[PDB]
């Protein structure tokens, strides 16, 4: 703003340049990883409510199992979760020389992976805007030195230099802070709230970890 | 577990105050 | 169960009221 | 007056303050609301606690609570879902007690994990406020401090003089932008360290009751 | 300092006053605090001394009854644990194999109680010596504001002008840093005090349990 | 835990900054 | 470099110990990152091959045939059996004696693995919270002599006061990229220790479990 | 450099004498402990080369009996606690347990006097490293007054009759963190290798309770 | 013994910050 539009970083040292690029980048990639993050958790939350209506709506367990087996190439959050815990279960009860007892603990653990490569599959890029949120401001100040450092050494042959003809080389270095901070704001602000949401999702599958570990050994039983 | 980071509000003020002092014999 | 919001609510209308006490006290305090 | 000037101060110091006062107006919401929260917890915590261990039997103290089934919190409410699963399980068939004693215990840490989690809700926003308030500050003072040098770059004759305003008007985003991260970041840390205390009180009980559950349940052998 | 405080801005009286009173109450606390973790420790080898003497539990427990209103510290602990363990163990002779977690219950919530009477103003020093500084930079800015408009209203600025908003921000740190090196020096020395007399008082956890495990057993 | 305060050096960085404010010709 | 070559002895001092602080900073992220992919991919495979249903005296029997350097989840598990199989040669103990000697020595084993991973992570948080203050030392050292130039002379030059400009602006370039490895690789290598941890505390409950239905029933 | 020392005002040059006080301290009792740090790890790693030779520990015993006057860390709380076992397993010995919570106890009360003759002065340094930058800045902030009281008297002022002052008050800020950063870095070090030590010990006095509940149960 | 030890390590930190502070003002 209050600048020329046409005019840039474009003409100052190769590396406030090359600092330009990393910290533009990373917002835009911050951003990117902001939208698609936020589809995907939105799009897990809705599967999960549906499927734990479709689960406690009292129908049948071999009807879930049959139907999920007709689309286990796409099977998700709470659906996944379920069909590998009753796959493990009829897999080892078949085996009925097991402890009757012992299968419903097999069974837990392979809901527990099941849970556990879900809800890292969620996470995925998260880490990566508390990175950019934690180096960014630095790596806008490490820029900014270097752009002042290379405003004085510009002009370092002439004492003469009135402030008027380095006042501009100034203001171009103190941008590096400027993208520095603006890359950050968003990115430790979305990090905290999807991390948080992520742990929502993990309370609401150990929910129904629960809920389906208990019916499974009232069913091993009676 | 969580602190205020005073060091990038703290190298501003240095840097400003750097670029003013190299400006004081001009 | 619902009533934490009502309380957030009367909680967010003090904490405004309680600022703008602090820089009603602040601009006075500039003459 | 501080007013005049900050009535013609340019339109990001405006959005800056507006900012940095709905942080600190919204924080301070929260460390109201969740210290009222906690000074309740802690207080029906240890009054449930000596209730349960004045030595009155524990089958009644649990049906004197199903006339508030729907109401309880904390321990009352952590001590109820354990010893609901433990009596169904004990007066189900074919369950051995070290079986029952585990569906007790666990029905307890998933009551003890919704309490907790129930407990400290907007906790991670004060996180947030104490983290990104000397940010948007700093951010505040560099464009201020930038768009300044660029003014000072247009003039003939430059002197810093013309520009002092601009500086002063920066600079201040700084320390109220400090200022709306201080109360954020002390009560986070503060908070934290009394919901920690609390769930080690939840820990302790929890393995007090599953304790005399596990001889309780041995005994009828 | 009065020179320059009489003819300070209105938020400044506020400011010094809030400051210097965080000082004096600071070194209120450092007095109150630094006599009692010390009678709260020659309190505990006193009764240590006591207790290993070879004297019963018993009589211990009897001749502690005519200052039990007053009763702080170790014997405190003890009381607690042993009146509790008399109720469950010999005031009704049943279950012997439970009174153990009773008598934990009973030092467990004394314990407590004696750890509270010691921290009661052990945190306030954490708030003075984290927050006073910040009080101390609030006033320079508020001071370096009264430098500003005194240096808009004329063409050519001097130090003639400025002199009294520096005067004012350099006496506001200069008191911030004066309320925060007490606080931060003493809430150290006095929270390892805290954490020496608990870990002193940790003797019992499993001496009292063991002793009162081996008299309901035996 | 320990480690090192340092915020009542930005007040000594405000003053000095303001000397030269005080100064320029 | 000339700029270099006649900085002041201070200065050489600060850059000596930055530049270190950087390069053993970059050597501990990379050295620590290939050894927790290798610990965590280690995990993963054996509690797989664990939880086959293959029998765990068999199971035991080749991994004390890899007893050479077994340090991962399967020293874990070697420890917890090994303890467990020994203490059950003496029939004279209750099943809860069993269980106590599994998860007596998988405990330790838990500890003595984590203490391999953690060992130059408390280095590295060391530097990144100490190092923009090494810098900030630097720079203050740097005013000074921009200072006592302007302190000098009726009109100071740009080209003697310009060493301590340098020097402290410098002295502030190096604090910052000494900190920027250390500040993005402490937490993310702390969280996964921590996630790590997790792992193995998992396998703690799932393998004290099954060795508890054992002792209760042979 | 000493020029300044010898015309500073009183309160600037006894500050100067307090950072340097609290320097002098902190380097010497980073070499003190770290000799003393060093000589207990070996000295532990020396008793763990003897325990695991399969040597018998009532003839082990014997060999601390030749040194009384000189028994340190691991084989002072091996010592403390077989010590009582002998007599806890001589005549009245109730239970097994009874016998091996009797030793056990007598381990962590040499546990505490082993940790805390190590672990000395480390809180020293944790105040060092905390209150020394503000010391440092007060010393600054008084320094500026004092500039500007002597400046304010003329009618104009110019950086040429200023700096000087600043220049000689900015040198508390600069030996203010000069004290601190040496103790900050060694404090954390020194009490992660005091914290390392103490698991060390209590992972000895647990596994050799394993051995002892071993050869007392069967 | 102990006061001793620390008085021998307070005499050599004691010299070897004289030679720093000496090769401080040599430079």
């Amino acid at each position: 703003t209050d600048m020329n539009i046409l005019d840039l970083f474009l003409k100052a040292s190769l590396l406030v340049k090359l600092i330009m690029l990393i910290l533009i980048g990373f917002s835009i990639a911050s951003w990117a990883i902001i939208i698609q993050r936020t589809r995907i958790l939105n799009a897990a939350a809705r599967e999960a409510e549906a499927f734990e209506d479709k689960f406690w709506s009292g129908i049948e367990l071999s009807r879930l199992y049959q139907e999920s087996q007709g689309k286990r190439d796409n099977l998700t959050g709470s659906e996944q979760i379920f069909y590998s815990g009753f796959k493990e279960f009829v897999r080892l009860h078949r085996a009925n020389s097991h402890a009757p007892e012992a299968v419903v603990e097999g069974a837990s653990r392979a809901m527990r992976i099941s849970m556990n490569r879900e809800l890292e599959n969620l996470e995925t890029h998260i880490p990566f805007l508390g990175t950019v949120g934690s180096i960014s401001p630095y790596i806008g100040l490490f820029g900014t030195v270097w752009g002042i450092m290379h405003a004085f050494i510009a002009l370092g042959a002439v004492k003469q230099a009135t402030l008027q003809m380095v006042a501009p080389g100034i203001a171009e270095a103190l941008i590096a802070t400027a993208i520095g901070l603006f890359a950050a704001i968003p990115a430790v602000m979305a990090y905290n709230r999807l991390n948080q949401r992520v742990n929502k999702l993990e309370l609401n599958y150990d929910n129904f970890m629960e809920e389906f570990t208990a019916i499974l050994h009232r069913q091993a039983f009676t | 577990k969580s602190e205020i980071n005073i060091v990038p509000l703290l190298d501003v003020l240095l840097v400003l105050l750097l670029i003013f002092m190299a400006t004081a014999p001009i | 169960a619902t009533e934490q919001n009502d309380k957030l609510k009367r909680a967010i209308i003090i904490s405004a009221v309680l600022h703008v006490i602090l820089f009603a006290a602040l601009i006075w305090s500039s003459f």
